[PDB]
């Protein structure tokens, strides 16, 4: 397949070739064009706090080491030998100086240098370039209020401009709230889907979680509940949906700070949240501080999800074409009662972590829809995201990006997948951003 | 156990086996066993509202945790060594059983096959409270459903279990801490 | 079990879980178990005909099932429901276990190995007939061959068992609903 | 690898590349050339009687649904939502008037309609043209004596023409009987082998009963039971084996009509077929009345097969170059009494269903015939189907087709084979014609 | 079993047939069943000096074997039909423990989880040595590690086992012929 | 991947590309330049000694039946029927004086012609050619020293030029000793490595023991186990390194005639050793008597590997890149007594057999570092095989080959690796050769 030429995301977003879930080729362009081109979110602050703190991430298909070192920074590596390429640390997280490889025991700092080789002097005398013989370094590694992120690429925008208009639906949670944690460690599972089946859904789709989560609606009790079976459409002005330059987007709904949150936490949420609130009126102004307590259902291009006020934040791990292995965390604020935070945490995995009976609702939903890219007869389909078309604004005077004023639409399938298009055709940066000079005007068009 | 001997013990597995090799009580095993074979009846056929009414007491924990990975030499990194899969009470499990049952789960049509194989089998009576019974055992669960999905679960289980409404002897609390990291299994959406 | 309230339960299956909780003897149930063990070992070692002559009645029937996947609120479409995998007789168990004992059956050479895993054993006697003996309990049966060649096979098993010539307890039926519809064994030629 | 110019197959359908087993490359190019050209089995009338009854069925690697309407005429469509591409039905078989995707709630008729969209009117408005978003259909749906195919391709011969010589041997069974009903549901089996190991096996092995089947022959006492361990030939006049244009083809055992069932149902069997031969006799004359009674062992090309008079169906469904997933149901004719059908539904899955000890007899025949092809120094090798080669006849005063006057050779091999090549060489019907201009002659040179 | 007609049958499982179909004693089968669930309790949590000092005689032969395919009519290649995956005296089992304990195995961090499945238990004292005891079992061991690896392990175990120290029976011989000929579990390094 | 152009192995075999431990396509490719092109262990004399006598083995991912004639010669051939494919035998091991398959019956000889088929006179009359259907026949089949290795490609050297260099090492213990017994069955186990990362394990690396194996060395009691945990260097002239032309290698420790076997065998080894050593004295002069009792790491190239004194002997059979099939044997001399021999052969499987201890400790190192090779970021890395460079001989008085005069370095890899990347930019022995006629040169540089 020629990605140069070949139309997979179709003028404006409006549709995609069904095998981009399915295509094996493909999402081997993918590893070159998506994820050793983008930023993807490694951990946080708050689960490697101290210098030596560390843990293991993937970024697409490589795995990476990425460790506090003793300055405050973070620096972040392959996690394999520059010997022989065993890998290098088996453990999930913890506290060292350095990485004893256990094949022929060469031990690397904190900070990727090779620092011990065993028996250098005798053999291998002065001629061992030590120097030269680093782990391989992710290049850029960036902050976004505590949540870090990595690129492989030196020539990508930095991790706030990326976010483009995102970002300043995030802020009043990100940073404004006094700041976020992330509870770890995360819930692991693997799914038969493509990464981007998960991805599209959380960062534009509320159409489908009355009819997909009908049954978790009506038995959890949610704020959201009204919803359940489409028994009821959100009244107008219930939300809104957005999306950006590179790719980054997000649904809005109103005020729904318990998000998924069964009965047992709504009051007490709803009263925290409400209680910041009035407090951020006169420090970031009405719309933002309400902002702060609306529910945004965001993608961070390309495979980092989550629901904010729900807490519920994903990493879609790409494995193959049709295997992603979900990274599943808790976001809490941190000035909340640590009891809070501990029950919020709990519920973030009832609803959607490996047992969470939310996310098993989207199970077959993701996984089909994902596993039919593969099949004969549907490769050449288009999957349709036109909903909203023809009524997104660019520019607005209080909500910036390219906004549909709806709860409901596809406006951020079609960003996300302009954004995708754009990567896959491109070889670098600067064929991006050339790509994408006209950005806004092609998702606002008729 | 001596765990300062036998390196790769931890203390909690160690006050569990103290548990067991002290009074042993045959007739309490085979309760143990009945106990737990019913009860694996009843979620095989999905039977999940009798299975509250007939095995979970009213302040029941159920909880299956999964352990992040750490070197076994780790002495310095403190933060949560473990996330909830499930930490349920009551209410908690009778929200999942009703998402089971209700008409608009698609997830359940067709019908899901279930089959669990309960082994290795324990039981002791607590030592300051004579109504609660400790049991252990292992599970086997194999869960099928449309045409060709196969998954099959592994587990050891540490209950409590405790006379309840009617001398019906009920589960207060069940502890798993699953075997597996990384779930191969689409989800663990069925209860151990 | 009420099966207007408990949604997913089936008719038949109510039907078999209120046998057992019924009259619960001790001693039954581990007759049933060395019964049972006693038979999968026999299998095991794959001697076919010691099988038929010790444990398998003169009037058995023995049936596997592969239900058709339905919706769950389906209440028009009344076809078939099932087809049987197995459906035999005594003479028809005679067959097969025949055509495993050929020595011109190819695909038992190398020798195949088997090991089974019976657990959930219950057993209580019937109501109507004093001499019929319910047993209930789930395989999991192990087949390996040719190298690399490996199939594991899960499934609830429906007995019913009577004393035969010598006072023998022997089958006379067992009934099995397969519960992966698709299999993934390459066959289920094997005695569950 | 050119299909246009590798010769796969050599001429007269001598020997095939063992490769042909095995090749992943050529698997997928069937997809094309063969599976979305070709026609396949589907469902029967019987397991579809009322308006509003559904199976799902495999086209090649795809999944149809297949609905009666309330004309009483058969449409299939492809089980994919024309929103995302989520998977439709999940069921095997039901009744409704519609399906209902539960990503979205989009709801599709029985006729493949686009008929409702959760609130169309609020998010769509009038901008959603229904009309164009009907279910992908399968373009030609045809019946054989209830027997129903489909096919993909608009350019297909009608099924008649496309069954060629082969429809005059089986009409007396399928036709002159009163008709036959499909016993569901199938069983279905995944086995490792190329869905062409079973599928040449059917069409025209006769010469593999005594030896792979002497097991089966001596334990259950059917009436083929003479050939165990190859004890005996059959006679002279004992049968004969044809083959046909579009490549289905058949052996014919003369009388053979209790098939492959154990004594148990030889003598009722044998009546039953006997007494109906007598009044065809009358009505078609008595060569045909004969053919009636008379096992045929049949492939439909590519992947359906049969054994009349046993009773056996199949379907091999095709997963990848050496997995096959094996649907097996009954046949029975119509008038037989319904103790009988069940016996012989019974009987057809006690000898070649999932635990039929007859079909576990070809399990490693089949499997590692299909896995050498795998196999580096096997790959360009030659399987060998010459048996018979030079005797073949063709428009034969009685017996049409081509026609190998015996009960056992590879006359059908060659047929079947000829008209894969004829496919997997051409880019569509017309060129499949002209590939097939002197088919006959082809395969009677010598 | 009489193996000339029951073709498939070598004449070391008819004779190990034979050993439980005569006494059966309940209260043996219930003392070997709580025998093996306690040894398979401390293997589990990896209290493999516990196991050593508890469970393990110092005269036993733990053996396992991986048997060559050979055809079923074979009757004239007569060499070495099996080798030994395991073939330990008691030394031998402490230098494998050792192993497991030592600080710098680096495959034990993260730390392994171990589940074992003990089911179909027989048991008989041996006829000339009434202090004897031969137990038959089954196992099933699933063990995880590294975040995705998992491996389960099939197989019949052949036991001796006989009072030593304290009175405390311990395990003087295992057999096991390993069912599947080539190993798909990356190695037998587990204790079956 | 242009594998003429392609450098994946750098000059004097000092670097590899990570990917060649994961590249599915140069696994193909490897079939052809590396495994049908080179000698493949098949066999001992000691396991099939009569006539009849046979075994299966892989050369390569084809399988092979390996069998003693009546001449007291061996043949090998493919274990594929020449009718229609299927697999012949299906035991590893037996006695027969031919092969009859399962499918149509059709009856070959130990010697691989086709001696009968069923039915032929009725069936095929006199125009089945059997002369030419013999079964597809290994090309090169040679002893060196009763141990039995094919090769595909008529054009290959004599195996006894192929080991080159090697040759001289291996004679005391394979000859002089008065020769080796293989005894079986081999432990055969699955992991989940490229065949070359325990290949250039066995073949070079003396630096992984001490570390690697520190939990083995240091509980086992082995005459080797003062490495453990790198608490020891071995002295100078503790032993030596070397490679040949073809590719094959060893490392050399001096005296180590109890190899990995645990303290309850190294009395009676350092004994019987030591008795024979003085006899080898007077016959093949000290050196070489005494490298008969020295402990030789060696890899025969491609797949064959042994410790010769620990009487390790192994065959690393590939399956795909990710995927290799470990047979592993033990090696015996014949005039020990016949107790030693059974307790050394439950040896050898103790510490490398399927539950092998010592072996155990290498998976997680070969597992990885393979895995790693499919890794985005690391395909095009570089593992590095430089120690000890520039301090190689060739030529040397004493000992044959391109040596490194010490214990421990990687000698052997670059040897290894140079004749890996020869064969696989040529396209036949010739331009192997062409490639090869400054072998010692490059590797002698600097
Ligand atoms: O899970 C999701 C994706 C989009 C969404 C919107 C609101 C509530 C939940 C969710
Ligand atoms: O199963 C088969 C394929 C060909 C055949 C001919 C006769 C009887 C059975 C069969
Ligand atoms: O296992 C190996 C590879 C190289 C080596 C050298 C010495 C002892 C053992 C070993
Ligand atoms: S591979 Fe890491 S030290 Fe050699
Ligand atoms: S995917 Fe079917 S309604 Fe959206
Ligand atoms: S495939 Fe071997 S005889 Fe036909
Ligand atoms: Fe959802
Ligand atoms: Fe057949
Ligand atoms: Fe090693």
């Amino acid at each position: 397949m020629n990605y140069n030429n070949k139309i997979l995301v179709s003028e404006s977003g409006l549709s995609q070739k069904h095998l981009i879930h399915g295509d094996e080729e493909l999402f081997q362009h993918e590893l070159k064009t998506i994820f050793a081109r983008n930023w993807l979110f490694l951990t946080h602050d708050s689960l490697i706090p101290a210098p030596g703190d560390y843990v293991t991430a993937k970024m697409g298909i490589d795995e990476v080491i990425v460790s506090r070192q003793n300055d405050g920074s973070i620096r972040a590596f392959l996690n394999v030998c520059r010997h022989r390429g065993k890998t290098l640390v088996s453990v999930e997280a913890g506290n060292a100086k350095g990485f004893v490889c256990s094949y022929h025991g060469w031990g690397f700092g904190s900070n990727g240098e090779l620092q011990s080789v065993p028996f250098e002097k005798d053999l291998y005398g002065e001629s061992l370039n030590k120097k030269c013989l680093g782990l391989k370094e992710v290049a850029r590694v960036e902050s976004f209020h505590g949540f870090i992120y990595g690129c492989f690429d030196q020539e990508a925008p930095p991790l706030m401009d990326y976010l483009g208009d995102a970002a300043w639906y995030l802020e009043p949670m990100f940073k404004h709230s006094g700041g976020l944690e992330l509870v770890g460690p995360p819930g692991k599972v693997v799914i038969k889907a493509n990464w981007k089946a998960p991805a599209e859904n959380f960062v534009g789709d509320a159409y489908h979680v009355g009819w997909t989560h009908a049954s978790s609606l009506r038995s959890g009790e949610s704020i959201f509940s009204s919803l359940a079976g489409n028994a009821a459409l959100p009244p107008e002005g219930a939300g809104l949906q957005m999306t950006s330059k590179y790719g980054s987007g997000m649904g809005v709904l109103w005020d729904g700070y318990s998000g998924v949150h069964s009965a047992d936490l709504v009051p007490e949420l709803m009263a925290f949240g409400g209680a910041k609130q009035e407090r951020l009126n006169k420090e970031i102004g009405d719309v933002r501080a309400r902002i702060y307590r609306s529910h945004l259902n965001c993608t961070v291009f390309p495979n980092n999800s989550m629901l904010t006020c729900s807490g519920v934040f994903k990493v879609w791990n790409p494995i193959d074409a049709n295997t992603t292995e979900v990274w599943t965390y808790a976001i809490v604020e941190k000035d909340m009662p640590e009891d809070l935070k501990r029950r919020l945490a709990d519920s973030v995995q009832r609803t959607f972590g490996p047992a969470g009976f939310w996310e098993s609702d989207d199970n077959d939903n993701m996984e089909t829809a994902s596993q039919n890219g593969k099949k004969y007869q549907s490769r050449d389909s288009d999957l349709l995201s036109n909903l909203g078309f023809g009524e997104d604004v660019y520019g607005d005077a209080v909500y910036p990006g390219v906004v549909g004023k709806s709860a409901i639409g596809e406006t951020s399938y079609r960003g996300f997948y302009r954004a995708y298009q754009a990567h896959v055709s491109s070889s670098n940066w600067a064929e991006f951003e050339h790509a994408s000079s006209t950005w806004h005007t092609e998702l606002t068009k008729t | 156990i001596n765990i300062q001997e036998d390196k790769l013990v931890s203390a909690h597995d160690a006050e569990e086996i103290l548990r067991f090799f002290n009074c042993h009580d045959s007739a309490l095993q085979q309760e143990a066993t009945t106990l737990l074979t019913q009860e694996a009846h009843l979620l095989d056929i999905q039977a999940y509202r009798a299975w509250l009414e007939h095995c979970v007491g009213s302040e029941v924990q159920y909880q299956v945790i999964s352990r992040e990975l750490r070197a076994a030499s780790e002495r310095r990194y403190k933060l949560n060594e473990a996330m909830n899969v499930y930490n349920e009470n009551f209410q908690q499990l009778k929200v999942r059983v009703e998402h089971q049952l209700d008409p608009q789960n698609w997830g359940n049509s067709p019908k899901l096959r279930f089959t669990r194989f309960i082994t290795n089998v324990q039981a002791a009576m607590d030592v300051n409270d004579k109504e609660l019974l400790h049991i252990r055992s292992n599970v086997i669960l194999h869960r099928a459903r449309r045409g060709n999905q196969v998954d099959v679960f592994y587990a050891a289980r540490e209950d409590k279990w405790k006379r309840g409404e009617g001398g019906v002897r009920k589960l207060v609390q069940r502890f798993v801490d699953y075997p597996e990291r990384i779930l191969q299994t689409h989800n663990l959406m069925v209860f151990l």
